[PDB]
């Protein structure tokens, strides 16, 4: 979808990015085509419009909140792969499932 | 005959039989969202 969008372009508008194509297609056929329940296909879908949207890749993105007392997970602002990757290596150790969206209790 | 949230109902802690689904409230400062992706559900026995 993004060598559809983009024809050998160096770079694109956030606002020109198949947001919508690439969360129905990954909603109802990749990811969505093993969900069961009803219940399950809402969640994937309130992943995909919380995730895939990023206020058009606008900067301090919430990603998540990893403690409720003054803790968030804020997007990097890199745009390199390296950038992206040197970001995930600076994660801490400790891993709450209130990363994940989970209450802390689970 | 005739915001709000919808939550499932099942028989039991293992969330396998879906028995109806239930329109709530939610309050002033909440969010569906989170109420979606917390996993809030009723159950029957516990």
């Amino acid at each position: 979808w993004l060598d559809d969008t983009a024809k050998g372009r160096q770079n694109i508008s956030p606002d020109k990015i198949p947001w919508s194509a690439l969360k129905t297609l990954m909603a109802q056929s990749i990811y969505g085509g093993r969900v069961d329940n009803e219940f399950d296909q809402r969640l994937l879908n309130t992943f995909l419009e919380r995730l895939f949207t990023t206020r058009s890749f606008d900067s301090e993105f919430k990603l998540a909140c990893k403690v409720d007392g003054h803790k968030d997970i804020q997007m990097p602002d890199g745009i390199r792969r390296e950038e992206f990757v040197q970001w995930v290596e600076l994660l801490p150790d400790t891993q709450t499932p209130s990363w994940l969206g989970l209450p802390n209790n689970a | 005959k005739q915001s709000v949230v919808t939550l499932p109902v099942y028989l039991n802690f293992t969330r396998a039989d879906l028995i109806f689904t239930v329109d709530f409230e939610i309050a002033t400062k909440e969010d569906p969202r989170s109420f979606y992706e917390r996993g809030v559900a009723v159950l029957c026995t516990e």
